């Protein structure tokens, strides 16, 4: 046959991956093939593939036989466009050697990552792989490291997104951990370093793959995944939606798109949302929905550490990050998991020039020996450092309580915040009124009159307002308008810091 | 209205223009009663709701043309959202 005909033969073979029977087996599991996933994710007719004909070079254990040669070698890589914006994508092909990672696999992934870093565009990885290709021995390990390094080199330069759509075990799990966001598909994807068999053999524990590393486990217990989706199709649609928010690189400002919601729209429904009695809770998500454009909010880790809320939204068409206390869960007290969840989100938002909006209602930190033995001190320091380090515009609104060091942590103006607002129900104090009266006036019998005077003078936002700790006390209904105005003024904020290789954040 | 028809038409229009969010509400039933051919003819009694909806209220029932109009509106809205998704500012 001529060279051309062999070219068509190779193209056709590559387009089928591991064979039609393998594709059918993949489909009966309820999973799409890599190329189908790429087709769903990218704009139609925009996918440009790279390295179609690359094949593995292993020569051991009969790996050099023609039946062991697959063009592409279990990964499809290239570039495309989402809503017209450039992106680089790789998708792992489970039908070729179970999607195991080989030298060529890592080489292709590294090529696309280098291209993306060179031009400054995000990287999306659809992960479905058993693990390292044992037949290539140490070679596979090297490839993994080659990926890891690039991830670390790309951190804070271009956004990186991982979507776990199948089995993922061993060292391969670490690359998604190094990316900015990880999404999981329910019932068909899992993450764990060691499989259930080794767990049973070593620790005598009985567990299934779903229990060990299922999407629910990593979205509700381990705090490893950020979102879980029902299907591949649903996951890909939501992935496009989410990608619409991010900037292409750290050299670009926060994306601003066409907006129809007026920036001065009033929100009268917030004037009575906060109950007067501090013993009743409300839903901060309602406030967030009311304030943001079109009531649209993309929440991150919605089912993990629910006492805090983090997500993406738009104000006047500009992407913003939302962080808020949730009084509806555990009184809105901070703790370990919530601290970590807020801290990493804040750091990501700051790294890519996304302004931050914070809603503060926090009585303090969760007490108990479990929190202390778990290292609550360093975990809370994580969030405090995250707010203190950020140089993007920061807008804070206090709805109800802000007590003790929790007030400092939640982007207090003393952390070089930009604008801080207090609703009429705000309470900035060192601690509760009863405890403060107990400490201050203890040893005096006329406790009642002193306590009444103390509550009249201090159980309100006046102590902070008179000192300038809050820029103003605003009617809740105007909240949105105020915020929008500020975000227009602060778009050109620039801050000078001392030079350093990097900081040393608590871990 | 100046006559019964004008009053019933302005009502139907008013019920379609009424925004209520955060609770469920009876506007769908009210709107269906007002346009019902018995109600419009004045063929009504204290049993009207039980006679007109014996099985229960299932909401409006679309005629082929109404279904096509609804589908077209939904498709246009979907396409409009998709199109607005592509309108970034200059980079
Ligand atoms: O039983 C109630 C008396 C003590 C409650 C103090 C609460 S627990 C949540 C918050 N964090 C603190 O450190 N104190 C308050």
């Amino acid at each position: 046959t001529s060279v051309n005909e062999r070219i068509e033969n190779k193209r056709r073979t590559a387009l089928l991956g591991g064979g039609q029977r393998r594709i059918d087996a993949q489909h009966k599991r309820g999973k799409l093939t890599a190329r189908e996933r790429i087709s769903l994710l990218l704009d139609p007719g925009s996918f440009v593939e790279s390295d179609m004909f690359v094949e593995h070079r292993c020569a051991d254990f009969g790996m050099a036989a023609d039946k062991n040669k697959f063009p592409g070698d279990s990964v499809v890589t290239g570039r495309g466009r989402i809503n017209g914006r450039l992106v680089y994508v790789f998708s792992q092909d489970f039908t070729v050697f179970g999607g195991s990672l080989s030298g060529a696999h890592a080489q292709k992934i590294c090529k696309i990552m280098d291209q993306a870093i060179t031009v400054g565009a995000p990287v999306i990885g659809l992960n479905d792989s058993g693990g390292a290709r044992i037949q290539e021995g140490v070679e596979s390990l090297a490839g993994y490291a080659d990926i890891f390094l690039r991830n670390v080199t790309a951190s804070g330069v271009i956004p990186q997104i991982s979507l776990i759509m199948g089995p993922c075990a061993g060292g391969a799990v670490y690359s998604p951990a190094l990316t900015d966001f990880t999404f999981m598909v329910k019932d068909t994807s899992y993450l764990f370093i060691t499989g259930p068999d080794v767990v049973k053999s070593v620790t005598n524990e009985d567990v299934t793959q779903e229990e060990l590393g299922g999407a629910k486990t990593h979205t509700t217990m381990s705090g490893v995944a950020h979102r879980a989706f029902e299907n591949d199709v649903d996951a890909l649609c939501n992935l496009r939606d989410f990608f619409n928010y991010l900037p292409l690189s750290s050299q670009d400002p926060a994306p601003v798109r066409e907006c129809h919601d007026p920036s001065d729209r009033l929100v009268p429904e917030l004037d009575t949302i906060v109950p007067l009695e501090s013993t009743k809770a409300y839903n901060m998500v309602d406030i967030i929905h009311s304030v943001v454009d079109e009531r649209e909010f993309f929440e991150i880790m919605p089912n993990y550490a629910k006492n805090i809320i983090v997500g993406f939204a738009r104000m006047n068409g500009r992407t913003v990050g939302i962080v808020g206390n949730q009084p509806k869960v555990a009184s809105g007290c901070l703790d370990i998991n919530s601290s970590v969840k807020g801290a990493r989100f804040v750091r990501f938002c700051d790294a890519f020039n996304i302004p931050l909006i914070t809603f503060v209602d926090v009585p303090g930190f969760l007490p108990g020996t479990a929190q202390e033995y778990g290292g609550i001190i360093r975990h809370g320091a994580k969030l405090l450092y995250a707010f203190a380090e950020a140089t993007v515009p920061k807008v804070t609104v206090i709805t109800r309580k802000a007590y003790g060091g929790a007030y400092d942590v939640m982007s207090s103006k003393h952390l070089c915040g930009d604008t801080n607002y207090a609703w009429p129900t705000a309470e900035i104090a060192v601690m509760g009124a009863k405890g403060a009266v107990e400490i201050i006036f203890k040893g005096h019998e006329n406790v009642e009159a002193a306590q009444a005077e103390y509550i009249e003078k201090f159980a309100n936002p006046f102590p902070a307002a008179v000192r300038g700790f809050v820029d103003d006390i605003i009617q809740p209904s105007s909240t949105r308008a105020r915020i929008c105005c500020d975000l227009d003024v602060l778009a050109s904020k620039k801050v000078q810091r001392p030079w350093r290789k990097h900081a040393n954040i608590p871990l | 209205g100046s006559d019964r028809t004008e009053a019933l038409k302005r009502m139907a229009d008013a019920l379609d223009n009424y925004v209520i969010r955060g609770v469920t509400h009876n506007i769908a039933l009210l709107r269906e009663v007002i346009i019902n051919s018995r109600f419009v003819k004045g063929d009504i009694s204290t049993k009207f709701l039980s006679d007109v909806y014996p099985d229960g209220f299932k909401g409006h029932m679309l005629t082929k043309s109404e279904k096509n109009q609804l589908l077209a509106i939904a498709s246009s809205l979907f396409v409009a959202f998709q199109l607005r998704a592509q309108h970034f500012q200059e980079n």
